[PDB]
């Protein structure tokens, strides 16, 4: 019910996140040399 | 007879009597105005000295 | 300073900063004048090409 809160209308637009070459680069947390490589990429992504 | 810090001989040419204490001074970002390829932003630094 | 046109840093040394005496309360007399560092970028930058 009206306990959600927020806008009563608040209708309008919505944009996507900004974007570079460097987005969705993971090469830290791909390929491996130690372990296994989910648990590098776990590694990888706590500090993110 | 190694050599410490009482003894150590400098010859720092960069206003400093000291040749062990690091400084860094100045830092400044700039956009790099050379063209990225489309659909990328602009490219941005900075140095310090 | 830095200038977007020509992605160049300019850094000014004015010696007119130095202090009016040494530690041993000589006077300093070397405190005229001025310097300017020019830095600029080296290497391959992000996002010139697929590579």
């Amino acid at each position: 019910t009206a306990s959600s809160q927020g806008n009563n209308n608040g209708g309008g637009v919505s944009q996507t996140i900004n974007t570079i070459t460097t987005t969705g680069n993971i090469s830290e947390g791909l390929k491996e040399e130690t372990s296994i490589q989910a648990e590098t990429l776990k590694k990888f992504f706590d500090s993110k | 007879s190694v050599t410490t810090f009482s003894g150590l001989k400098s010859i720092a040419p960069d206003g400093f009597a000291n040749s062990i204490a690091n400084f860094s001074v100045g830092l400044k970002a700039g956009i790099d105005p050379n063209p990225v390829m489309s659909g990328k932003k602009a490219n941005y630094g900075a140095v310090v000295l | 300073t830095y200038n977007q046109e020509s992605g160049l840093w300019s850094y000014i040394f004015d010696s007119s900063l130095k202090p009016s005496h040494d530690g041993k309360q000589t006077p300093v007399t070397d405190n005229m004048g001025f310097s300017v560092i020019t830095v600029s970028r080296t290497g391959i930058e992000l996002n010139q090409d697929q590579a």
